[PDB]
């Protein structure tokens, strides 16, 4: 067939490929900026969105659906993230794990304890999901443009990161609709 | 012209016409579109292409992982224009015309074939002669008046077929770019002529017991009389 | 038609003088001459065989072949894929869509690259007032006015 | 097939094979040029007065 | 190209170099509009038109060069777009098929798309300029100066907001090199 | 019943094994492929593909800190008219273009005023006659003419408008 | 029924209601660059717009960037960039082999090994 | 800015990646006055050394006119063939018959099929081989069946698969293109490598492909031409020339069979993944078959890749 049956696997010892060191076909690294955005007071899904579209390459006129062109973007100070009112205690996550016992029900706080950068990363997820699901590639490729740094020292003065200059029109919080 | 007919091939193969098969077309193997399904547009170069070239390879293609055959080879190509000869013109027939018209209908029918068809392949072996005039052999550069002289025709330096052009009018003629078709033969083959009598007279330089003795004796009586009666000298 | 020159050469046209199927015969008689009249460029070849093919064939100047089946067709038929013999240069078939519209693209500006538009930062129509600034006179009168109006409601 | 099936129109290329034959075929000329066979009718016995001939004082 | 016109002449002066060089054109033709250049070749909608024939372009959307910029509302007046119809084609067939699945009824549409093939020889254009717009202000501004900014931009720090997110400052002050001079 | 088996038998190069090998399990392939691509076709494609023009123009928009939201409403305001493609097109090719239509609409200039209703002319009222000549409204109307002949472009007729009416004085043979 | 997965455009700045006002477009484009584009009216009632070319926009945003790292000095990525502008002010045709391309078939020049192997500009019978 | 010294190759290396053209244009002058005191001082490691990196200059140029003409006065071909190893009878052959070799070499590039339908239709109106190169010899090339482009990488380990793509010469349907590129990329791999076994196999590789060139079979694109038929500005080496080739005649020479030589392990086998631009507007995938585009806007589309195999032979 065209895709082949002996696949590339996690517990295969060849290991899984990072899409930044890649040399692919639908994959651009020539016309690339860096941004920098600081999380300080910014609403955790709000940096999501944002982020989101800079690193799918969404925020390019000339932005393709199969071309992936990102822009690295260095999320700063995870820590100071804020989640309106209560929304920390009350906002889960949750996961099923193929196995007896398929529920895994966890509070905000508790990923927050575990890692914060899993938090920004999970909305990530979520993000770029909601317009990519149903090819790998174009699911996992743009996330590893992100450079998620929980507090303000990040290894890439190299690059020159351009702070990302954005206000949040939203008004409002933001609000937990999830069936 | 991947597939069907090569350059110096004796077939005429019609590439987009199947001619030879015992089938309809049923599946129509390199396809781009799936509008090639009620209107394929072959014909156009960059479809045909992509058809051409999915054909299985023939015995005249001699695909890659095979070995394929030596054909420009001078020292295969005058012998297969020899055995054109014996085709048409049987050893009997031979020795009766070799005497001296008197000949049954039938059988000089059977002249006028070997002449007609002796035309034809040299027209389709000279843009493989024309390649190896350089490295070709002694023997076979004789061969070249010999086989015209089995195949009773005489070559033109300025009885004779290659002299004149099969009549067709320039605007209803084939003039297709990519099929070997060379429009002036008797211009062709007459400073073919002359160009392998030149280098006949370089190897007879160049080779200036009794094996020796006695062949170079008789090639050197060969040289006159061949070439003598097609009209040439030395 | 480019630049001047058709592209089209020849016109195949094979048929039976006395055999039957009167439409190619027809076309021969009645509509061929207005073609030749027309378009005296492009050489027509006729081809009476015993039992014909009854399709049409152009050739174009690339080496192109292109045919239409006219078996039992009516003339005007016929005369109509000729007429579509012509009018093709027969290099391409792309799609309509809206990305086969433009065959080339091209900018006569120039092309959006990431670094054009990058370096402009937004900017305020009518000029600020700056908030660390020397207050002149006026603006010291005015807004201790304004100040002491607030206490003195408050208190 | 039908005029106006799909299958109609195949074979776009080697209906023909694009080189004349050197006895019988020829260009077409022009207007002055008489065409064996061509007829303004359609005749599908395309007989003259010379392969099927007459008998009758006038030509009808 | 006959050069744009005005009641001022030093508007005219000023913008007669401009218009020189390449231009591209906005053409509405059968509903579908097409950005046009010089040696540009487009599929059209079919034209009833002889083959090599030359054509002009009346619907003229938008003109702009390298320097210039003409936005049409609605429409222009003045635009040379003069092409040369080059093929009249059918092009790649678009099969639809329609099968109901309740019914043994089977429909094959063939959709080749009936065009016009048309390639571009010139874009020419001869404006009648009025004057000179002030745009932040509306107004038909009298006197034409090059030299001075229409309108003049200023940056953003009041010092005012605390939490305006700050770009670098290279790229908050920074003051644009006069055009027209 | 018609399948349409023999035109369909032609494409089974572009099935992998079991389907191009074997007829009818490649036919009920491509049937399937056909004809679920058609239902796309003519119902979805058509969303998202104008669901990516209007991304593109909306991130170029973004660029000069407005978004599709305005510039949809201005462009329809100022009578501009320029499709989506169009402004695909524009954003991608000449950038400069397209941030001239954005500061045309974030000016105020006045857009351009709604179509005139065709109005009668005062000598439509004159009657005539009072009491071998033309009704007024009628030598009005062709001057009106004439001049929007006069109005496309340059041309060997001139400019000058009356003794082009009078053009037809020069046909005429004086007695 | 379907989750919809096409694109969604990024919520804009809430209005003050001030748009509502003739006279006041609710496109707020005051930019950099903004004062360049002069507004001339035509006869037609279409407008006429002066702007700066291509080169002269990523003129200007060069010497913002240079300006930018006079201070501190320039940065690879700064380097690449500048470079990048560079190039594309002066294009005159169009560019389409990789960028990294040229350096991964010089490399030669930068890593030199010992001298019994060593290449150099000629090569053969030396 | 300044004379009284002639510039090395290191400084025309450098000099190619700059778009700006009156540094090219000034750069030009110094290549010519570098090569005239290389030559005056009859060093071969200047003047050699001068002529690979000046070769690459050369091909960064915009026009192939000059380019062409200062490539031709200052006679690259005959002296970087001198240089390489085997390959001797064929360096001086071409300074023989380069006069008759420019006569034979079409005006345009462009609607290649056309121009020879023409050349076709003369001869319905009423020979000693010379070097094989691919420009002149087109009308040749329509005649072939099957078209084996030659790649350095080839020569690793073994010689034998180009020993079996010459088995195929002599059928008389088959053709090898050897470029100058491929023959200058095996000569520095001759004197460079980790082994002691590459090299051997592209010693011997070279004197094999001098041997069919001197008798006639294979076919060799001279800088000279290679500079006329790459696109202009574009840069070339021993990867893109190849697929400068494999398009040009993919695009010009529709009916004719391209397979590539190379090694399994080989950068340049999948020229859209690796060899790639950015992303370009200004290309697209149709882009390989229309005929005002450079041949390198080919290679950010897979086509490029249906119409050229890649094999081995034996
Ligand atoms: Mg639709």
């Amino acid at each position: 067939p065209f895709k082949s049956v002996l696949r590339r696997h996690k517990h295969h010892p060849e290991g899984l490929p990072l899409y930044n060191d890649m040399s692919k076909q639908w994959l651009c690294r020539e016309g690339e900026r860096w941004w920098l955005l600081d999380a300080r007071g910014e609403q955790l899904p709000r940096v999501a969105a944002v982020a989101a579209q800079y690193i799918t390459g969404q925020h390019r006129p000339d932005f393709t659906p199969g071309m992936i062109t990102g822009d690295h973007v260095v999320i700063v100070n995870i820590k100071d993230v804020v989640m309106v009112g209560d929304q920390w205690i009350r906002v889960p996550i949750t996961w099923q794990t193929a196995y007896p016992g398929g529920k895994y029900r966890i509070r905000l706080t508790d990923m927050y304890e575990r890692d914060p950068c899993m938090l920004m990363w999970w909305f990530l997820k979520d993000e770029v999901n909601r317009h990519f699901v149903r090819k790998l590639k174009t699911r996992i490729a743009p996330l590893e443009k992100a450079w998620l740094y929980e507090d303000s020292i990040h290894p890439h003065a190299d690059k020159n990161p351009r702070p990302l200059c954005w206000t949040d029109p939203e008004v409002k919080g933001w609000k937990y609709r999830d069936p | 012209v991947y597939g069907g007919s090569g350059r110096g091939d004796l077939l005429y193969e019609n590439p987009d016409a199947r001619r030879h098969s015992g089938r309809a077309l049923g599946v129509l193997n390199g396809v781009r579109h799936s509008s090639q399904a009620t209107m394929p547009e072959s014909g156009q170069l960059y479809y045909r292409k992509l058809i051409l070239h999915s054909r299985p390879p023939n015995g005249s293609c001699a695909g890659l992982q095979r070995h394929c055959h030596d054909t420009c080879n001078w020292s295969y190509l005058i012998p297969s224009l020899h055995r054109c000869a014996e085709s048409a013109i049987s050893a009997k027939l031979w020795e009766k015309m070799c005497q001296l018209v008197n000949l049954t209908q039938y059988e000089r029918q059977r002249v006028r074939d070997g002449q007609n068809l002796y035309r034809y392949e040299v027209h389709q072996r000279l843009p493989l002669l024309e390649e190896s005039i350089g490295w070709a052999q002694l023997d076979d550069l004789l061969g070249w008046f010999r086989s015209a002289r089995r195949a009773w025709v005489r070559l033109p330096t300025s009885s004779s077929a290659m002299s004149c052009r099969l009549e067709g009018h320039a605007d209803s003629r084939d003039t297709t770019p990519g099929r070997n078709q060379v429009f002036d033969t008797p211009e062709r083959v007459e400073q073919l002529t002359e160009a392998t009598v030149h280098r006949i007279r370089e190897e007879l330089q160049r080779l200036n017991s009794a094996r020796r003795l006695a062949r170079d004796e008789e090639l050197s009586r060969c040289v006159e009389e061949e070439l003598g009666w097609h009209g040439v000298a030395l | 038609s480019r630049n001047g020159e058709l592209c089209l050469k020849k016109v195949i046209i094979s048929y039976c003088p006395s055999n039957g199927a009167p439409n190619t015969r027809q076309f021969l008689a009645t509509h061929l001459p207005h073609f030749h009249a027309k378009y005296p460029s492009v050489s027509i070849d006729l081809r009476p065989r015993l039992w014909p093919e009854m399709a049409i064939t152009g050739v174009y100047r690339d080496g192109s072949e292109r045919s239409y089946n006219t078996k039992n067709l009516s003339p005007m038929g016929i005369f109509l894929r000729l007429n579509n013999l012509v009018s093709t240069a027969n290099d391409y078939d792309q799609p309509f869509c809206a990305s086969h519209l433009h065959f080339q693209r091209r900018s006569v500006q120039g092309t959006w690259n990431p670094w054009l538009w990058n370096y402009e930062t937004e900017r305020r129509r009518t000029e600020a007032p700056q908030w660390r600034r020397k207050l002149s006179e006026k603006e010291w009168d005015y807004y201790v006015g304004q100040y002491s109006a607030q206490m003195k409601q408050e208190e | 097939s039908s005029i106006f099936s799909p299958r109609y129109d195949w074979r776009t290329s080697g209906v023909h094979d694009i080189a004349p034959r050197d006895e019988g075929d020829f260009l077409y000329q022009g207007p002055q040029h008489v065409l064996p066979g061509a007829h303004p009718l359609p005749l599908h016995h395309p007989h003259n007065t010379i392969t099927r001939p007459v008998i009758s004082p006038y030509i009808p | 190209a006959n050069g744009l016109r005005c009641p001022d002449a030093l508007i005219t002066r000023t913008l007669n170099p401009l218009l020189n060089g390449p231009k591209f054109a906005v053409i509405y033709c059968g509903n579908h509009q097409y950005k046009v250049a010089v040696g540009d070749v487009i599929a059209v909608q079919r034209l009833r038109v002889e083959i090599g024939s030359h054509i002009a372009l009346k619907k003229v959307l938008m003109v702009g060069g390298p320097r210039f910029t003409a936005i049409g509302r609605p429409l222009l007046e003045g635009v040379r777009v003069t092409a040369q119809v080059e093929e009249q084609k059918r092009m790649r067939n678009v099969v639809s098929l329609f099968a109901t699945p309740g019914r043994r009824h089977v429909r094959w549409v063939d959709a080749p798309h009936a065009a016009t093939i048309i390639r571009i020889c010139e874009i020419f254009y001869s404006p009648n300029v009025v004057g000179e717009l002030d745009k932040y202000k509306g107004e038909l501004l009298e006197t034409f100066t090059p030299g001075q900014h229409t309108n003049p931009v200023y940056p953003v720090d009041d010092g005012y907001d605390v939490f305006r997110k700050k770009d670098k400052e290279a790229m908050e002050n920074a003051t644009t090199f006069l055009d027209l001079l | 019943h018609y399948r349409a088996k023999l035109e369909l038998d032609r494409i089974r190069s572009m099935l992998r094994g079991r389907a191009r090998l074997e007829r009818k399990v490649g036919l009920k392939r491509l049937f399937f492929l056909m004809r679920t691509q058609t239902r796309y076709r003519v119902e979805q494609q058509a969303h998202w593909e104008r669901a990516i023009v209007r991304k593109n123009v909306d991130s170029a928009a973004r660029e000069h800190g407005t978004g599709w939201q305005h510039l949809r409403n201005e462009l329809g305001r100022q009578n501009v008219m320029l499709l989506p493609r169009s402004q695909q097109l524009l954003a991608q090719y000449e950038p400069l273009a397209f941030r001239a239509v954005v500061e045309l609409c974030a000016s105020r200039i006045p857009p351009p005023p709604p179509p005139v209703v065709a109005s009668v002319p005062e000598e439509s009222y004159t009657l005539w006659p009072p009491a071998s000549l033309s009704h007024p409204a009628a030598r009005v109307e062709l001057r009106c003419g004439v001049e929007r002949v006069l109005r496309r472009g340059p041309s060997g007729l001139g400019n000058n408008v009356n003794e082009l009416i009078d053009a037809w004085k020069e046909f005429d043979v004086s007695p | 029924p379907k989750k919809d997965r096409r694109f969604r455009v990024q919520p804009l700045p809430s209005l003050h209601a001030n748009s509502l006002a003739d006279d006041t477009p609710l496109v707020t484009t005051t930019r950099t660059l903004s004062p360049n584009f002069r507004a001339f009216a035509l006869q037609d009632g279409g407008v006429f717009f002066t702007h700066p070319s291509h080169e002269q926009v990523m003129r200007v945003g060069q010497n913002i960037l240079a300006e930018e790292t006079k201070a501190t000095g320039m940065t690879s990525m700064d380097t690449y960039v500048n470079s990048r502008i560079q190039s594309i002010i002066a294009e005159n045709t169009v560019e389409n082999v990789a960028l990294s391309h040229w350096r991964r078939r010089h490399m030669w020049n930068l890593v030199r090994t010992h001298g019994k192997l060593q290449r150099h500009w000629g090569v053969s019978d030396a | 800015s300044d004379t009284a010294s002639p510039r090395g190759p290191d400084f025309f290396a450098a000099v190619s990646r700059t778009k700006d053209t009156p540094t090219k244009k000034r750069a030009l002058c110094l290549l010519q006055e570098a090569i005239d005191n290389a030559s005056a001082k009859a060093d071969k490691v200047t003047l050699l050394g001068l002529l690979e990196s000046g070769s690459e200059f050369l091909l960064s140029l915009v026009d192939k006119g000059v380019a062409h003409t200062f490539a031709t006065q200052n006679l690259f071909d005959y002296r970087i063939l001198n240089s390489f190893l085997h390959c001797s009878l064929v360096a001086d052959r071409l300074r023989v018959e380069q006069s008759v070799i420019t006569s034979l070499i079409p005006s345009s590039l462009r609607d290649v099929q056309v121009q020879m339908l023409m050349s076709n239709e003369r001869n319905a109106l009423n020979l000693k081989r010379p070097l094989m190169t691919m420009l002149s010899q087109l009308e040749y090339l329509n005649s072939i069946d099957s078209v084996f482009i030659l790649h350095s990488s080839l020569m690793a380990t073994s010689t034998d698969q180009l020993v079996s793509a010459v088995r195929r010469l002599p059928s008389g349907k088959d053709s090898l293109i050897v470029t100058m590129s491929c023959l200058r990329a095996l000569s520095v791999k001759s004197l460079t490598s980790p082994s002691m076994k590459e090299r051997i196999a592209c010693a011997r590789a070279l004197e094999i492909v001098s041997y069919e060139l001197e008798k006639g079979r294979a076919v060799l694109l001279p800088f000279s031409e290679e500079i006329l038929l790459h696109d202009a500005g574009a840069y070339c080496d021993e990867d893109l020339m190849l697929w400068t080739v494999a398009a040009f005649l993919a695009r010009e020479l529709p009916l004719v069979k391209v397979h590539t030589l190379m090694h399994s392990n080989c950068t340049a086998r999948t020229p859209y993944r690796f060899l790639k631009g950015g992303h370009n507007l200004l290309v697209s995938s149709r882009s390989l078959y229309d005929k005002g585009a450079p041949l390198l806007s080919s290679l950010h589309s897979k086509e490029l890749r249906l119409v050229t195999h890649n094999v081995r032979l034996r």
